[PDB]
C-alpha cells in the first residue's frame, strides 16, 4: 500500500465534516460559517457558500446529484442544491450534528442535540422525534430503511423510517465511551441503485430483522472499534486501539476501512478491522475521511484547515514458477492459481501480505511479523493442497524474497542472505553493489542456483551451497529484468533502456537486441522463443528473425508451450502464440527441423500440409515423414518410404527425387525439365504418355526409333 | 432474423383465448380458456392434447408455468387460483386456493421457482412458497394492482398500477421509490402498463450490461432499461392497446404483440431498441406471446387459434477449413463463447471474446469483429482459433466481408480495406472511405476524418468477391468498386433495401436478400441500350443463400424448410431439411444443423453434419449403382466433370476393374491415380488388391484386419509402421513373431519416445528410450525433467568412451554440480576441461589435486590469484 498526495490546499478554520458530489467532481466541505466547494481534479475552488449564520458541523449528498444539505450550529439545516444555491432552511432547537440523506429514498435526517428531524422530499413539514442523549453520528442502512444513532450517551438506537425505536445497543463502558463514528457496510445489491443518473422558504415543523446482513461498524471513543450486526448481535471481538477514534468509513466497494482518530494519521483497515498500513500521517487531528467514489482517490480533513487529496496505490505482488501463479488478493489472502487446469485455492494469512514467492512445492508468504512457508506435499502434477510447514517468526526488512528448496534468499541492499526453513543464517554473500532483481534457475534440490543482477551493471549466477559469485557478464547499465533460456545457455537482459539484450551465456558474447522491453521470459519449453512487452505492444521473436508485434495492456509474467502470460491490473491473462508466423519464418529460409519443432506446439492442418510439402521439395525426407504422419496421408508417404527404399539400395541422384516429387503432385512441366536434366528423359515420357498428353511427348523422344 | 407463420391449431367451440404461456423446460403449451376451458398442448401434431377442465369455473385469465419444479398455475375471474402437477403423463389439481374477495390480475414465480407473487385487484398481495400461501400478506393502499416481476436476485418485487405507475418493492412490503418513466413524455390520456418482462439473465447477456427489464403502455410506447434507469433505449411502436410483450429465452429479441388501426402486427426489437420486422398474424386480435425454450418458434394466440410462428434468429456461425465455428452466451461467464469444431478430428477449441459484433469466414481464416475495452478490432484466427493478428480499427465493424485477399468492415457510413494475405502473409495496406467519397482508381493512407461526416443514405449490407465491391445502400443504390484498389466504378439504383448480398465466382452475378424474405438475381454487367437489371426470378421466404466456388450457375438457398438447388435458375425437386450450408463445392453441398448443436453446445454431435449431393452427382451415382461401370462410363462421358469422373474411377476401382479406372484417372488430370493404378496392376494376387484399395479410401483399420485374416502380420506391421500408430505396431509385436522382431520393437520404443518428446511430455518419453537404447535424447529428457541422478546414473552407465560424455559434462557444469562434472570428463578424454571446471566453479583444492593427477600444474598462480 502506498499512498500519494496529490494537492494539500489548507482552509482558515477546522474541518468538520466532508462531502463528494456522486459524480466524484466537487467536495463541499466544512469550514466555519461557510461551505467550500472545491475541484477534485486540481485541487481548486469555487466560493465559500454563505447563506449559514453559523459553524458548519456537518454535510451530504443525495446519492442522486442535486440536493445537498449541510447542517450547522445557526440551528438550522439548510438544503442546499446543485449550481450552489439554498432551497429550505428548516429549523431546529439545538446544533444540528451531522445531516445524512437516505440512500434509496432520498429522505433527509437531521439530528441534534436533543431531537432527530426527517423530510422527505415530498413531505411539507419536518417530523421531529425526540431523543436520549446527544447525537452524533447517522447512518442510513444501505436499503434505506433504517437510521441507527449513536450519541454520547454511549448506546446506538436504531429506528425505523417512522422513527421507532426498534433495537438499541450497548457499547461496554457507558458514558466514558461516547460513540464517535459509525458506518453501515456499503456492499449490498442496492450500492448500484442511482449509477445510472440523468426564495428559500423554510419548512414547517412538526412534533424479522434477523436475516438481514449488514454490519455496523462503530468506533467508539473508549478506544476501540467493534461490529455489529442489525439484530445488535457483536461479529468478532472489540478490536483495541491506541488512538481515540473520529473517523470510520468505507470505500466504493466497500472493501476496506478508514479509521483514523485522535492521533495524527489515518490508516486502512479490511473489513474485519486488522491494520494494513498507513495513508500518511497529519499535521492535526483528523475529524474526517471519506474515499471518493468508485475511485482509489481519499481525502483527509484535519483541524488545521489542511485538505490534502491522497490517491492509494497498491502494489501488485505476485511470484511465478511455472504454471502456478500466487498473488495477493484484499491485501490478506493469497491466491495460488493452477495456469493449466485454472483450480484457484485461496490461503488466508490474516495480516498484511507483503511478498510472494513461490517455488515448486514451496509457497513462501512473508507477512509484516513472520514468514510462512507452505509446501505442496502429495506428489500430483495438479495437487492444490498447500499445508503448513514452518513459520520463521522475526521483523524482517527485505526488498526480495526468493524461495527455494531448504531455504530462503533474501536480498537486503548488497546482501544476499540464505536463511534456512529452521531460520538459521547459514549463509550470506556480500554482492558489491545494489541487487536489482533475483531469480532462481533450478538445480539439485538443496544445493540450488540464483541468478542475482546488480546496479553496476554485473551479472552474477550464485549457487546456494558455495560462498562464491560466479559472474556471467559486465553489460553496461543497471540489470531491471533477466531471464534464462530453456537450456540455461542463453541470457536474457532488459537494463533502464527498454533494449531487450540477448546474451550467449558460455561465450558472453552479443546475439540481438530489441529497441522496446520491460519484461523478458524466454520460452520454457522450446529454447529459441523469446517475448518481451514494451511500450503497450506483445513483441515474439524466434531466433534472429523479426519479431511479430500485437498490441497488449500489461506485461509479461511467463511463456509456456504456446502461451503469453500478460498481467494487467491483477488479471492474469494467456495470449495465445500463434506458432503458424514463426514456422514459416522457418520454413523460407529452409530450416525444416526447426520448422518442425515450432509446429509441434500446435498449428492447423493446412499449414501441416504446406510444411511437409516443403519438406518434400526440401529434401528433408525425415521432417517430411513426420509431417505427413501428424497429417495421415497414406499416398505421400508411401511415395517417401519408396523415395527412401530406393536410396537404400543404389540411387543417390538428387533431381531423379525432386522430379518424381514434382511429378507426383502435379506439376507435369517442372518434372519434365527436372527429369530431363538427369539422364532419364525415359521417364519423362513415360509421364506424359501415362497422363497421355501426347502432344508433349513428341519433344521428349530424345532416344531415337530403336522401337 | 427471419420469421414467417408455420400452423394453425385451433380450439374447439370458438372460445376466445386470453393467455397462452409457453413452458420452457418441457414444450407444454398451456392455453386458457374463455369459459373454464383450461388445456395444456404439445408438439410431436399434437402429441399431449389435454384437457384439465378440474375446476376453473368461469373464465381463465392468467397462467404460469413454474420453469423449476414443471408445476403449472392458473386463476379464474372467481379468485380459484389451482396449481397442476404432472402424475402419470397427465396434469391433476391441486393446492386449490380460494380468496373470497376479487380477482387474481397476476402472479409470478421467483427466479428459482421457490415463491409466489400474486396481486389481486383490490390491492391485496400474497405471496407464497411452493407449499404454504401465505408468507407475507400485504393489503397495500387504495391502489388497483396489475402486474409484478421479481429481480434477477428475487429481492426487489416492482408492482404495477392500473393508472400506470410502477412501484419497486423491497421482497416485502416496503414501498421504495416510484419508477421514473421516461418512454411517455408528451402522452396524454390514460395509461396501463399491458406488459411488463425482466428478463433474469438465464442464457448469459447479450451484451455484459445490456438492457434487461421491460416496461411497455397500451399506448404503444416501450422502454428497455437495466434495473431502474434514467436514461434507457425508449421505443416507439404503433400498437393500439399494445397487449403483450415477450422476451427470448436468450433475452435477445423482444416481441411486442398489439394491433394499428390501419391488422395484428408482432413487432421486434433488439435490447438495444433496434427494430427487426413485422409479422401481420391473420385474425381478429392477438391476446399474448409465448417464446419456446429454443427461441425458434413464437406462438400467439388469436381468437380461437393458436397461430404458431417460426423464427430464424441470427446466429453468429461460419464455416472456415473444416471447422463448423458457433458462438452462444452461458450464465457463468460474461463473455461470449466460441467454439471452433473441428470437424474432420472431432476436436473442439473453445476460446472467449467480449465484443464478438460478428464472425465471417472464407478460405481458412476467420474475423472475429469485436469491441475493445484503436477502438474495435478484427481478429483474424486460424481454422483451429490462434488468433493470428488482432488489427485494430476505429470504425464500429458492422458489415463485414472478407475476400481471400482483403477484409472490410463497414460501419454504417464507412467502409476498411485491409489486405491480410497474398495469393502469402500480411502485407497490409488500411484504408478508409466514405461513401459518397467516390475515389478514382488508386492513391491517402489510413484517414479517419471520412467516417465522421454523416449521410443521409445508410450501408445496409456489403459484400466482396476477388474482384469488385458492392455496397448496398438503405435506399437502395448498390455501389460498385473495384477491389484491389478501390474506386468507384458504376452505381446501380436497386428496388428495395438489401439484408446479404453475394456474388457467383465470376462476380457477374449478385443475389440479393431483403430484409423481408425476398429473394431476387441481378446482373452487373449486361448492358441493356442502362448497365444492369433484375432477372426475373424471385422466392418468397429466403433466409440463406450460396454460389458455387466453382460453377458460375449452381446456386442455393434455404426457403422455408427446404432447400432448393439452380442450375441457371432452372430449380430442382426441393431437399428437405433445416440446416445452414457450410460448402458448395464439387456438385456436393455440406450444411449444419445449427438449431440442434446450440440446443447441446458443449457436445456437438457429428451426426449434425449433412453432406447432399445436387441432380447430377445422384444420377451417377445411382446409374454406376445399376448399370455396370461399362455403362455408366460412356453416360459420364456424354457430360464431363472431374468430380463424376473420380466417381467413376472409385467405383470401377471398387470392382478392380483396373482398366476403366485408369482412364477416368486420365480424364481427371490425376497422376497419383494413374501410378497407384499401376502399382496395383504390379499385384498378382487377390486379396491383396483388395487390401490395398481399402487402404486406398482410408479405411486403415479395415485394411489392417484384412491383412491379419490373410495370415500376413507383416504387412500389418508394415501398414502401421508407415503410418504413425507406433502404438499398434507395438501391440501387433506383443503376438505372433516375425523376420526382425527385436528390431522393429526398439524401432517402435524409439519412435514412442520421439512422438512425446516433441510434445514436451517427459517422464513419458523417459519409459521409452529405455526399453528402446537411446542415449542422445535419454539424457536430454532427464536434463529437462530436473531429474539429476538419473543423468548421473546414465553417465555411469555409457561406455568408456562415447559422443554423449561431454554432453552430459557440460550438463552438470551449468547445473552446478562439480564432483559429477569431474566424473564424467574424466570417463571421456579431457582431463583439462575437468580442472577448467574446477576452478570455474571454484573447488579449487580439487582442482589442485587433478593438476597433480595429470601433471600439468601450470595453475600456480590461479589459486594465490583466488587467494587474493
Amino acid at each position: 500500500m502506498r499512498a500519494v498526495l496529490t494537492w494539500r490546499d489548507k482552509a482558515e478554520h477546522c474541518i468538520n465534516d466532508i462531502a463528494f458530489k456522486p459524480d466524484g467532481t466537487q467536495l463541499i466541505l466544512a469550514a466555519g460559517s461557510r461551505l467550500l466547494v472545491y475541484d477534485t481534479s486540481d485541487g481548486t475552488l469555487l466560493q465559500p457558500l454563505k447563506g449559514h449564520k453559523d459553524t458548519v458541523y456537518c454535510v451530504a449528498y443525495a446519492k442522486d446529484g442535486k440536493r445537498f444539505a449541510s447542517g450547522s450550529a445557526d440551528k438550522s439545516v439548510i438544503i442546499w442544491t446543485s449550481k450552489l444555491e439554498g432551497i429550505l432552511k428548516y429549523t431546529h432547537n439545538d446544533a444540528i450534528q451531522c445531516v445524512s440523506y437516505n440512500p434509496i429514498t432520498h429522505q433527509l435526517a437531521s439530528c441534534s442535540s436533543s431531537d432527530f428531524g426527517l423530510w422527505s422530499p415530498e413531505q411539507k413539514s419536518v417530523s421531529k422525534h425526540k431523543s436520549s442523549s446527544k447525537i452524533i453520528c447517522c447512518s442510513w442502512t444501505n436499503d434505506g430503511q433504517y437510521l441507527a444513532l449513536g450519541m454520547f450517551n454511549g448506546i446506538i438506537s436504531i429506528r425505523n423510517k417512522n422513527g421507532e425505536e426498534k433495537v438499541k445497543i450497548e457499547r461496554p463502558g457507558g458514558s466514558l465511551s461516547p460513540i464517535w463514528s459509525i458506518c453501515w457496510n456499503p456492499s449490498s445489491r442496492w450500492e448500484s441503485f442511482w449509477m445510472n443518473r440523468e426564495i428559500q422558504e423554510i419548512p414547517s415543523t412538526l412534533k424479522n430483522l434477523e436475516e438481514r446482513n449488514d454490519i455496523l461498524a462503530v468506533a467508539d471513543w473508549g478506544q476501540k472499534v467493534s461490529f455489529y450486526q442489525l439484530s445488535g448481535k457483536q461479529i468478532g471481538k472489540d478490536r483495541a486501539l491506541n488512538f481515540d477514534p473520529c473517523c470510520i468509513s468505507y470505500f466504493t466497494k466497500g472493501e476496506y476501512i478508514l479509521l483514523g482518530g485522535s492521533d495524527k494519521q489515518v490508516s486502512l483497515f479490511t473489513k474485519d478491522g486488522v491494520r494494513l498500513g498507513t495513508v500518511g500521517e497529519q499535521n492535526s487531528w483528523v475529524w474526517t475521511c471519506q474515499a471518493k467514489p468508485d475511485s482509489n482517490y481519499v481525502v483527509v480533513g484535519c483541524q488545521d484547515g489542511t485538505i490534502s487529496f491522497y490517491q492509494l496505490i497498491f502494489s501488485t505482488v505476485h511470484g511465478l514458477y511455472k504454471d502456478r501463479y500466487a498473488y495477493r488478493d484484499s491485501m490478506t489472502d493469497v491466491i495460488v492459481q493452477h495456469l493449466i487446469t485454472e483450480q484457484k485455492v485461496r490461503i488466508k494469512c490474516k495480516e498484511l501480505v507483503k511478498k510472494i514467492a513461490i517455488y515448486r512445492n514451496r509457497l513462501a508468504i512473508q507477512l509484516p511479523e513472520k514468514i510462512l512457508i507452505y509446501e505442496l506435499y502429495s506428489e500430483d502434477l495438479s495437487d492444490m493442497h498447500y499445508r503448513v510447514k514452518e513459520k520463521i517468526i522475526k521483523k524482517f526488512e527485505c526488498n526480495l524474497l526468493v524461495v527455494c528448496a531448504n531455504h530462503i534468499i533474501l536480498c537486503q541492499e548488497k546482501r544476499l542472505q540464505c536463511l534456512s526453513f529452521s531460520g538459521v543464517k547459514e549463509r550470506e554473500w556480500q554482492m558489491e553493489s545494489l541487487i536489482r532483481y533475483i531469480k532462481v534457475i533450478g538445480g539439485p534440490p538443496g544445493r540450488e542456483g540464483l541468478l542475482v543482477g546488480l546496479k553496476n551493471g554485473q551479472i552474477l549466477k550464485i549457487f546456494v551451497d558455495n560462498l562464491f559469485a560466479i559472474v556471467l557478464l559486465k553489460q553496461a547499465t543497471a540489470v531491471r529484468c533477466l531471464d534464462m533460456s530453456a537450456s540455461r545457455k542463453k541470457l536474457a537482459v532488459v537494463d533502464e533502456n527498454d533494449t531487450c539484450l540477448v546474451y550467449d551465456i558460455d561465450t558472453k558474447e552479443l546475439l540481438f537486441q530489441e529497441p522496446n522491453a520491460n519484461s523478458v521470459a524466454w520460452n520454457t519449453q522450446c529454447e529459441d522463443m523469446l517475448c518481451f512487452s514494451g511500450g503497450g505492444y506483445l513483441n515474439i521473436k524466434a531466433s534472429t528473425f523479426p519479431v511479430h508485434r500485437q498490441k497488449l495492456q500489461g506485461f509479461v509474467v511467463g511463456y509456456n508451450g504456446s502461451k503469453i502470460f500478460c498481467l494487467h491490473v491483477f488479471s492474469i491473462s494467456a495470449v495465445e502464440v500463434p506458432q503458424s508466423a514463426p514456422m514459416y519464418q522457418y520454413l523460407d529460409r529452409k530450416l525444416f527441423k526447426e520448422a518442425y519443432q515450432i509446429a509441434c506446439l500446435g498449428v492447423t492442418d493446412t499449414d501441416w500440409r504446406e510444411l511437409a510439402m516443403e519438406a518434400l521439395e526440401g529434401l528433408d525426407f525425415e521432417t517430411a515423414k513426420k509431417a505427413f504422419i501428424r497429417v495421415q496421408d497414406l499416398r505421400y508417404l508411401e511415395l517417401i518410404s519408396s523415395i527412401e527404399e530406393r536410396k537404400k539400395r543404389g540411387e543417390t541422384n538428387n533431381d531423379l527425387f525432386l522430379a518424381d516429387v514434382f511429378s507426383y503432385q502435379g506439376k507435369f512441366h517442372e518434372a519434365a525439365k527436372l527429369y530431363k536434366r538427369s539422364g532419364h528423359e525415359n521417364l519423362a515420357l513415360e509421364m506424359y504418355t501415362d497422363l497421355c498428353m501426347f502432344e508433349y511427348a513428341k519433344d521428349f523422344l530424345g532416344s531415337g526409333d530403336p522401337k | 432474423m427471419f420469421f414467417y407463420l408455420s400452423k394453425k391449431i385451433s380450439i374447439p367451440n370458438n372460445v376466445k383465448l386470453q393467455c397462452v404461456s409457453w413452458n420452457k423446460e418441457q414444450g407444454f403449451i398451456a392455453c386458457g380458456g374463455e369459459d373454464g376451458l383450461l388445456k395444456v398442448l404439445k408438439l410431436e401434431s399434437n402429441l399431449s392434447m389435454n384437457q384439465t377442465l378440474e375446476g376453473h369455473s368461469g373464465s381463465v385469465q392468467v397462467v404460469t408455468w413454474n420453469e423449476q419444479y414443471q408445476k403449472l398455475t392458473t386463476s379464474d375471474e372467481n379468485g380459484l387460483i389451482i396449481v397442476w402437477m404432472l402424475y402419470k403423463g397427465s396434469w391433476i389439481e391441486e393446492m386449490i386456493n380460494n380468496r373470497n374477495k376479487s380477482v387474481v390480475r397476476s402472479m409470478s414465480w421467483n427466479a428459482d421457482g421457490q415463491k409466489i407473487c400474486i396481486v389481486y385487484e383490490d390491492g391485496a398481495v400474497i405471496v407464497g412458497s411452493v407449499d404454504g400461501n401465505r408468507i407475507w400478506g400485504k393489503d397495500l393502499k387504495g391502489i388497483q394492482l396489475s402486474h409484478v416481476t421479481w429481480s434477477a436476485d428475487s429481492k426487489v418485487l416492482l408492482f404495477g398500477m392500473a393508472n400506470g405507475e410502477i412501484h419497486i418493492y423491497d421482497n416485502q412490503g416496503n414501498f421504495m421509490i416510484k419508477m421514473k418513466l421516461s418512454c411517455l413524455v408528451n402522452v396524454t390520456g390514460a395509461i396501463s402498463i399491458a406488459g411488463i418482462h425482466w428478463y433474469h439473465g438465464t442464457e448469459g447477456y447479450v451484451e455484459p450490461d445490456c438492457p434487461c427489464l421491460a416496461v411497455c403502455f397500451d399506448n404503444g410506447r416501450c422502454q428497455i432499461m437495466r434495473h431502474e434507469n434514467d436514461q434507457n433505449p425508449v421505443l416507439i411502436d404503433t400498437g393500439m392497446y399494445v397487449v403483450g410483450i415477450q422476451w427470448n429465452h436468450m433475452g435477445s429479441v423482444l416481441a411486442v404483440a398489439g394491433f394499428q388501426k390501419a391488422v395484428n402486427i408482432v413487432q421486434f426489437y433488439t435490447p438495444f431498441g433496434e427494430h427487426l420486422g413485422t409479422l401481420k398474424v391473420p385474425g381478429k386480435e392477438i391476446s399474448a406471446l409465448s417464446w419456446e425454450g429454443g427461441g425458434l418458434k413464437i406462438a400467439l394466440a388469436v381468437d380461437s387459434f393458436i397461430y404458431f410462428a417460426n423464427i430464424r434468429p441470427n446466429y453468429k456461425w461460419g464455416y472456415c477449413s473444416n471447422t463448423v465455428v458457433y458462438a452462444y452466451t452461458r450464465p457463468d461467464r460474461p463473455e461470449y463463447c466460441v467454439v471452433f469444431w473441428d470437424t474432420k478430428n472431432n476436436e473442439k477449441y473453445v476460446k472467449y471474446v467480449k465484443g464478438l459484433i460478428s464472425i465471417t469466414t472464407c478460405g481458412d481464416f476467420c474475423i472475429l469483429a469485436t469491441k475493445a475495452d484503436a477502438t474495435f478490432v478484427l481478429v483474424l484466427c486460424n481454422s483451429i482459433g490462434t488468433p493470428l493478428d488482432p488489427k485494430y480499427i476505429d470504425i464500429v465493424p458492422l458489415f463485414v466481408a472478407m475476400t481471400k485477399t482483403h477484409v472490410i468492415a463497414a460501419s454504417k457510413e464507412a467502409f476498411y480495406t485491409w489486405q491480410y494475405r497474398v495469393a502469402s502473409r500480411k502485407e497490409g495496406r488500411e484504408r478508409i472511405y466514405h461513401v459518397d467519397d467516390t475515389p478514382s482508381g488508386s492513391m491517402g493512407v489510413l484517414d479517419y476524418s471520412k467516417t465522421i461526416q454523416g449521410t443521409r443514405d445508410p450501408i445496409c449490407a456489403i459484400t466482396a468477391s476477388d474482384k469488385i465491391l458492392i455496397v448496398g445502400r438503405e435506399s437502395g443504390t448498390i455501389q460498385r468498386y473495384s477491389l484491389p484498389n478501390v474506386g468507384l466504378i458504376q452505381k446501380y439504383s436497386l428496388n428495395c433495401r438489401a439484408y446479404q448480398l453475394s456474388l457467383n465466382c465470376n462476380s457477374s452475378r449478385l443475389a440479393i436478400i431483403d430484409i423481408s424474405g425476398v429473394l431476387t438475381f441481378f446482373d452487373l454487367d449486361a448492358r441493356v441500350t442502362v448497365v444492369g437489371e433484375l432477372l426475373k426470378l424471385e422466392r418468397r421466404d429466403v433466409w440463406d443463400m450460396k454460389w458455387a466456388k466453382d460453377n458460375p450457375d449452381l446456386f442455393a438457398m434455404m426457403e422455408k424448410t427446404r432447400m432448393y438447388v439452380f442450375r441457371n435458375l432452372d430449380p430442382e425437386e426441393p431437399i428437405q431439411t433445416s440446416g445452414y450450408i457450410c460448402n458448395f463445392e464439387d456438385l456436393e453441398i455440406k450444411s449444419v444443423l445449427l438449431d440442434e448443436i446450440l440446443k447441446d453446445p458443449e457436445h456437438p454431435n457429428k451426426d449434425y453434419l449433412i453432406n447432399f449431393e445436387i441432380r447430377s452427382l445422384r444420377d451417377s451415382r445411382a446409374l454406376i449403382e445399376k448399370v455396370g461401370i461399362k455403362d455408366a462410363s460412356q453416360f459420364i462421358e456424354d457430360n464431363p466433370h472431374p468430380r463424376l469422373w473420380r466417381l467413376l474411377a472409385e467405383a470401377a476401382l471398387q470392382k478392380l476393374d483396373l482398366y476403366t479406372a485408369e482412364q477416368a484417372f486420365v480424364r481427371c488430370k490425376d497422376y497419383q491415380g494413374i501410378k497407384f493404378v499401376k502399382r496395383l496392376g504390379k499385384l498378382l494376387s487377390e486379396s491383396m488388391k483388395q487390401a490395398e484399395v481399402v487402404g486406398y479410401f482410408g479405411r486403415f483399420e479395415e485394411a489392417e484386419r484384412t491383412y491379419l485374416e490373410m495370415d500376413r502380420r507383416d504387412l500389418a506391421i508394415g501398414l502401421r509402421l508407415k503410418l504413425g500408430d507406433w502404438f499398434r505396431v507395438l501391440q501387433l509385436l506383443k503376438t505372433g513373431s516375425g523376420d526382425a522382431d527385436d528390431s522393429l520393437l526398439e524401432q517402435a520404443n524409439n519412435a514412442i519416445g520421439d512422438y512425446f518428446a516433441d510434445r514436451q511430455k517427459w517422464l513419458n518419453a523417459v519409459q521409452y528410450y529405455v526399453q528402446g537404447r537411446n542415449q542422445e535424447r535419454l539424457a536430454e529428457c532427464y536434463y529437462m525433467l530436473e531429474d539429476y541422478e538419473g543423468l548421473e546414473n546414465l553417465a555411469i552407465s555409457l561406455p568408456e568412451n562415447h559422443k554423449l560424455l561431454p554432453e552430459i559434462a557440460q550438463m552438470f557444469v551449468r547445473v552446478g554440480m562439480c564432483e559429477q562434472a569431474v566424473t564424467a570428463f574424466l570417463k571421456c578424454s579431457q582431463p583439462k576441461a575437468a580442472v577448467d571446471t574446477c576452478v570455474h566453479l571454484n573447488q579449487w583444492n580439487k582442482a589442485v589435486e587433478l593438476a597433480k593427477n595429470h601433471s600439468m600444474k601450470e595453475i600456480g598462480s590461479l589459486l594465490a590469484r583466488y587467494a587474493s
